[PDB]
């Protein structure tokens, strides 16, 4: 029960109290992966046009 | 987000005209097309469905099709004639003879390209599109084979637009011809690949709730259709009306249907009306999810709800609307899939429908319309066995073998409605 | 320094609507942008200026960017009291919402926006002498929310590698639910962003829910009942930020005093009291009887049973009527009736931060004014009980491939969702591995 | 109506619960993976706690409390005792004893010999035993090296062996009490008025382990005079109670009861702040079975607790329904417990 850093202020006041002692991507890879699902998404669509045009 | 509305057929025109005869008075436009209502929640969302024209006019966002000119020179002369726009009317001369083939092959070919004209037309002015709505009947043959012709086509030209369809299902208890299953199969094919969201109206229920519970003795096609148009007005309120939930088209296609070809709505209605006496909350609920009060004849307890959507309608408590819900949900959970979360969805609109202080419409993905199917591919088998009246359809070019596909397509559909039953 | 808002979804957009309705309240802010208490017009290197400009003609603008696919809800900050606080840049709405479908957020209808979002970003970053991160409130559930959140927290990362991104995030709830989709979408979406979000502040629908029915005896609360009271507790959080103090002071001081581990960045937060304004006068409850409420679930923002799971850190922010010396006193009579067990490598303890200044509260709302309030943000293993309730969910519909086929319509690959599940359930693992008994 | 869910099969009480339930008529059982219940007989391992009371508009019941396998255990028995101060580590009548991790595998090793040098150097009687909880492997032994050599032969305990064992005249054998106890959601601790005693059958013998285990189980496959004083080898409170008055000169109510009911109250009452579900999103209930053993100045002690017990044949409709009543239709509504008061 230690009450330590005690910072006080006009607005307010803060401290700790120690009870117990111990014991990323870049963007190209973001574009690859962006325009890779637009090409299935595309592809997708084209097979239903072939599909329609049969 | 505008809807482009299409009509085809005699049944389709014929329900699609009270549609509109019933949601203009929803939202106080009169047959000129002048709005002369009270509220404005009737005009937050008018655009969906109307176009605004000068002079404050209201015009439908409808298209009428027809390859007689019988069903639309009605339409024209009926009570909500005048408010159709008049380049929007698109009709042939021939007829489809009760034929899917010639709607869908011969006599429609020569039409179809005329019809989306006018749909492009009328998408050409739509600032976001998001999808179209379809009535017709899949027995008979314009709206049928046409109908199933252009939504095909339509697809082609906007495939990012959600298909709606109102489909009319035949009965041999409403019939006008035999060959109301082969023209019924043909177009069950088309819906399952090239439809979001089908509205299963079934006119054996139409008539067993006009018979039964309406306790008419002789119903006819206008008794049924004022079912219809009962129905039709519930599942588009959340369109027509602001709400807290936003809705759109593709948000319920999203929400409803988990397998794409399993997009087939049982819808239900209460209270059935032909009445002075207000109906509480939980009889809306009981009545709404009781067989009796659904449209296509299936009984819900042989089946089992994939995913469902209820609307009331009126002044009420939506902590009541809440407390009998969940009771359904919580007393028949047998009857709901339990690996689909939270798969019944709620909403409330304060404007009651012309006529009620409380009603409820319900849109349910149940594995019971299988019943359905099986009803339609039991009357199309015990014709094909014997190529009964096939000389019809081959007449107008088609083979056997397509037929044998529908058929193959139709129980295959079963099975899978089916599988998910268990 | 300065701390930019990023606002997306509708929930992020009400929600920030709301938080800056109560920083304008707490900073004497006016609906047009004045603040009077401010004597260095144009300027002012004052603590509030980390999340407010200063105009020439010295207005206050937030420095925050609302983002919507849809354009519905922004229109209401367009028309809305505090319109003349933003400027238009900062408001970008689309056209088609994203339909609940996070592929459609993701990869179809965000990739179109996600450059222009990025760039009025930019507007705001190039105004800050020391930017210290981003703020991001968003939802699991939504389309918009999910969907675009993680495609910009990738970008973010890339653009602002050195800044610090903290996460305000709205866990689904049946209660106020809108999607069944919305648990494929908070799966998706905490796996694309865990390795780019430093700390994220879960808040439970259906907490909120039951804290507006019980706490507040609203019977069918709305998102406006939630946002206020959701908006309370993020002013609690930020009001290190924006008000001087010493106690998380930056935002890479919430990574250091709540997030030893960085997977391990859910910090369960605990608020006390929520009064019934419509109560004429309340038992003012004391500074012992609001920090044992911090230990109750029924006053967590997500259910949870703290008991069956250890601590590794906790932070007591207390804020109205408090002396240390009644902390202490809580702190040590709170330690012998309940259990509170750390991990072994934690030292058993709390970072306790007091501002004098009373909770503020909307005119006209449901929050009663109290004297003093707290709010704890205690990283509690306990809150893995979340994470498993929306796994089950997600296995539940998964199993049949339940509306998978609206993502892969989009571009979207079926292995994308066990890539994702299969993080989920190393969450799951890394959480156990610290909790064990 | 009220939902119900089933998720243990091999439960021979709520088997009987679970029928009872649907007798009345009231009551729906559903399957085991059905999120919408009111009520949950969830398994013994690995009952998902976490995704209770988050149905909206379903209060919901479980049959177990979390947190209580820290009772319900050996290991963690012993260390509930000692570090609780309700369970002082001067407990009277919880036998000494100590845990045990195998070599192989904090531990209490060298605080185990402490105390046992003691009594040898003191002369005292120094037997102890050794259990665990992956039980049907026990051994007693007057040794050290024998009993910590056999642990090494998962984490065991070694506790005091009670060598001074009270012994029913009519045939010199040693009995073992069984007492069920329900808590409900209110964590009201009711004690069931109809106890049974495991008797065995073989004169005790203090110098072989049939006469000194008195498992149902050993007593129907080593013992072979198996049913020659009662039947089953289970005697009930009538008939323990004459025995006491013929022979004792006492009672059962008494020389041992009081006893037992303060066992039962200061156990419960030390865990029920880490397993209470008052402020809880759920509700939790569990039957709980009290083993003692009373020694020659009649003094009960406590040998374990079991979170999933088994009721005697007779008393499964007595119980079973009494289960119901306070347990189950106290919280879903459609006396043969003695109520332990407390604060
Ligand atoms: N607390 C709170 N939750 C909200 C609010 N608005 C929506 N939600 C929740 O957010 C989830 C749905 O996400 P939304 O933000 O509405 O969807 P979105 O971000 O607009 O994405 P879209 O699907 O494209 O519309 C649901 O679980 C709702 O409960 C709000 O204002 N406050
Ligand atoms: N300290 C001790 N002194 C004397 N006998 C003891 C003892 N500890 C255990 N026993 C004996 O061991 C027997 C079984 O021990 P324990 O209760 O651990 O077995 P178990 O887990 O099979 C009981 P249940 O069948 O109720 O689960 C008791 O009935 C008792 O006779
Ligand atoms: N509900 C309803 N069904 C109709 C109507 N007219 C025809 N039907 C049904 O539809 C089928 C006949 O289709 P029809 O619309 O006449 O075909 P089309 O004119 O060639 O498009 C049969 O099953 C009829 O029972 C109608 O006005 N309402
Ligand atoms: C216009 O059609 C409607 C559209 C909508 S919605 O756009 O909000 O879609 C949703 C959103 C969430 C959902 N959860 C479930 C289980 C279904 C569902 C859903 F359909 C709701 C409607 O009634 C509830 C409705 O009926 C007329
Ligand atoms: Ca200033
Ligand atoms: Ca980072
Ligand atoms: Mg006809
Ligand atoms: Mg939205
Ligand atoms: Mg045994």
């Amino acid at each position: 029960m230690e009450v330590i850093e005690l910072n006080k202020c006009t607005s307010g006041q803060s401290f700790e109290v120690i009870l117990k002692p111990p014991s990323d991507p870049s963007l190209e890879e973001i574009q690859k992966k962006l325009e890779a699902a637009e090409e299935r998404r595309k592809y997708q669509e084209a097979e239903l046009l072939k599909h329609l045009a049969e | 987000r505008e809807i482009v509305h299409i009509q085809a057929g005699q049944c389709g025109n014929q329900i699609g005209a009270k549609f509109w005869e019933v949601i203009s008075d929803e939202h106080g436009i009169d047959p000129t097309g002048s709005y002369h209502g009270d509220s404005d929640l009737q005009l937050e969302r008018i655009n969906v469905y109307y176009n605004e024209a000068t002079g404050n006019k209201y015009v439908p966002r409808a298209i009428l099709v027809d390859l007689e000119p019988g069903t639309m020179d009605s339409v024209r002369s009926g009570p909500f004639g005048q408010i159709f726009r008049p380049d929007n009317f698109v009709f042939g001369q021939s007829g489809a003879g009760n034929n899917w083939a010639k709607g869908h092959y011969t006599e429609g070919a020569e039409l179809v390209d005329s019809v989306l004209d006018v749909v492009r037309k009328e998408s050409e002015s739509c600032d976001c599109l998001q999808g179209f709505q379809l009535t017709h009947s899949l027995g008979g043959g314009t709206g049928s084979g046409m109908g199933t012709l252009l939504i095909s086509k339509i697809r082609e030209e906007y495939p990012d637009r959600i298909m709606n369809t109102f489909s009319v299902m035949p009965s041999p208890k409403v019939s006008d011809t035999v060959v109301e299953p082969y023209n019924a199969t043909l177009s069950v094919h088309q819906l399952v690949e090239n439809t979001d969201e089908t509205y299963c109206i079934d006119n054996e229920a139409l008539y067993d709730i006009c018979f039964r519970t309406l306790k008419l003795t002789t119903p006819t096609y206008g008794d049924l259709n004022h079912l219809v148009s009962a129905t039709m007005s519930g599942v588009t309120t959340c369109l027509r009306f602001p709400g807290q939930l936003n809705a759109d088209l593709r948000k319920l296609a999203v929400n409803m249907v988990p397998f794409p070809r399993l997009h087939f709505f049982m819808p239900g209605f209460a209270p059935l009306t032909s009445q002075y006496r207000a109906l509480t909350v939980p009889e809306l609920t009981q009545q709404m999810f009781d067989s009796k009060n659904m449209m296509a004849a299936c009984d819900p307890r042989h089946g089992r709800y994939l995913t469902v959507a209820a609307i009331f309608r009126g002044r009420m408590s939506m902590k009541e609307v809440d407390e009998q819900m969940l009771n359904v949900q919580n007393k028949n959970s047998s009857y709901f899939v339990e690996w689909i979360p939270n798969n019944v969805k709620t909403a409330v609109c304060d404007i009651p429908p012309r006529g009620l202080k409380m009603s409820a419409t319900f849109i349910g993905n149940s594995t019971a319309i299988q019943e359905l199917f099986k009803r339609i591919s039991e009357q199309f088998t015990a014709m094909f066995r014997r190529k009964a009246f096939l000389h019809w359809y081959t007449g107008e070019g088609m083979d056997e073998m397509e037929f044998t596909e529908a058929e193959s397509n139709m129980n295959d559909l079963v099975s899978e409605y089916q599988q998910y039953q268990d | 320094r300065e701390c930019i808002s990023i606002h997306v979804g509708q929930a992020g957009v009400q929600i920030g609507n709301a938080c800056w309705e109560l920083y304008c309240l707490e900073h004497g802010i006016q609906p047009d942008g004045q603040m009077p208490s401010d004597k260095t017009i144009g300027g002012g290197d004052d603590s509030f200026n980390t999340f407010f400009s200063e105009t020439g003609a010295g207005k206050h603008v937030p420095r925050a960017v609302f983002v919507d696919l849809e354009p519905t809800v922004i229109d209401e900050v367009r028309t809305g009291t505090y319109r003349q606080l933003f400027h238009p840049e900062q408001l970008i709405t689309g056209k088609e919402d994203a339909a609940n479908n996070y592929a459609r957020g993701h990869y179809t209808i965000g990739k179109e926006i996600i450059d222009l979002v990025l760039d009025r970003i930019r507007k705001l970053a190039d105004q800050c002498t020391g930017l210290q991160g981003f703020l991001v409130f968003h939802s699991f559930g939504g389309g918009t929310g999910s969907g675009f959140t993680s495609l910009l927290m990738e970008r973010l990362s890339v653009d602002y590698g050195k800044k610090s991104k903290l996460e305000f995030s709205i866990y689904p709830a049946p209660q106020v639910s809108t999607a069944v989709v919305e648990p494929y979408n908070s799966i998706l979406t905490t796996h694309t962003t865990l390795e780019h979000s430093d700390c994220a502040f879960m808040v439970d629908n259906e907490a909120i829910y039951d804290i507006c029915r019980r706490n507040l005896d609203i019977e069918r609360p709305t998102y406006t009942n939630l946002n206020r009271l959701i908006s309370q507790i993020v002013s609690s959080i930020t009001a290190s930020l924006r008000f001087d103090g010493a106690l998380n002071v930056d935002l890479t001081e919430f990574q250091t005093n709540l997030v030893p581990y960085p997977r391990i960045h859910f910090p369960l937060a605990t608020y006390a009291p929520v009064i019934s304004a419509e109560k004429a006068y309340h038992e003012q409850l004391s500074v012992a009887e609001i920090t044992n409420a911090c230990f109750e679930p029924a006053n967590q923002m997500v259910k949870c049973d703290p008991r069956h799971g250890k601590y590794m850190a906790c932070c007591l922010l207390y804020r109205g009527d408090v002396v240390p010396k009644d902390v202490n006193a809580a702190i040590a009579t709170i330690k012998t009736k309940r259990s509170i067990q750390f991990v072994d490598w934690c030292p058993t303890g709390f970072k306790v931060g007091i501002n004098y200044q009373p909770p503020t509260v909307v005119p006209g709302g449901d929050l009663a004014k109290v004297q003093r309030a707290v709010c704890m943000l205690s990283n509690t293993t306990a809150i893995a009980e979340a994470w498993a309730r929306l796994d089950h969910k997600f296995d539940l519909m998964y199993a049949k491939r339940a509306f998978v086929h609206w993502y892969v319509g989009e571009g979207m690959e079926e292995g994308e969702f066990s890539e994702a599940r299969e993080d989920m359930a190393a969450l799951e693992k890394d959480y156990e591995e610290v909790g064990v008994d | 109506m009220y939902t119900f869910v089933v998720r243990d099969e091999n439960s021979s009480v709520y088997a009987e619960v679970s029928r009872l339930l649907l007798a009345t008529g009231q009551w729906k059982r559903l399957r085991k993976d059905n999120p919408r219940f009111n009520l949950m007989l969830g398994e013994r391992n690995r009952l998902p706690f976490g995704r209770l009371g988050h149905e909206p508009g379903l209060v919901q019941l479980v049959n177990y409390y979390r947190g209580a396998d820290k009772l319900c255990r050996k290991a963690s028995l012993v260390k509930l005792i000692k570090t609780s101060p309700e369970l002082s580590e001067s407990c009277t009548w919880f036998p000494e004893s100590y845990v045990i991790y195998p070599t192989n595998l904090t531990d209490e090793r060298e605080v185990f010999l402490a105390a046992y040098n003691r009594r040898r150097e003191g002369r005292e009687g120094n037997v102890w035993i050794a259990k665990s909880s992956a039980g049907a492997g026990i051994l007693i032994s007057s040794e050290a090296s024998e009993l910590l050599d056999f642990i090494d032969e998962q984490v065991h305990v070694i506790q005091k062996y009670l060598e001074k064992p009270l012994l029913l005249e009519p045939g010199h054998r040693k009995f073992d009490i069984r007492s069920w106890v329900l808590v409900d959601h209110l964590y009201n601790i009711y004690l069931y008025r109809e106890g049974v005693l495991r008797t065995s059958s073989e004169p005790y013998n203090s110098a072989d382990k049939t006469c000194h285990l008195t498992n149902h189980c050993i007593q129907k496959e080593y013992s072979k005079n198996y049913g020659r004083y009662e039947e089953g080898n289970e005697m009930f409170f009538e008939e323990f109670n004459q025995y006491l008055m013929d022979a004792l000169n006492t009672t059962l109510e008494n020389s041992i009861l009081l006893q037992i009911k303060h066992i039962i109250r200061s156990c419960l009452m030390c865990i029920e702040p880490a397993i209470s579900t008052k402020h809880l999103h759920y509700q939790s209930f569990q039957l709980f079975g009290f083993d003692f053993m009373v020694d020659e100045e009649l003094k009960v002690w406590l040998i374990e607790v079991n979170g999933a017990p088994a009721c005697a044949q007779k008393l499964y409709a007595e119980l079973c329904q009494g289960i119901v009543d306070v347990a189950i239709s106290s919280v879903f509504p459609l006396s043969i417990f003695i109520k332990l008061h407390h604060h």
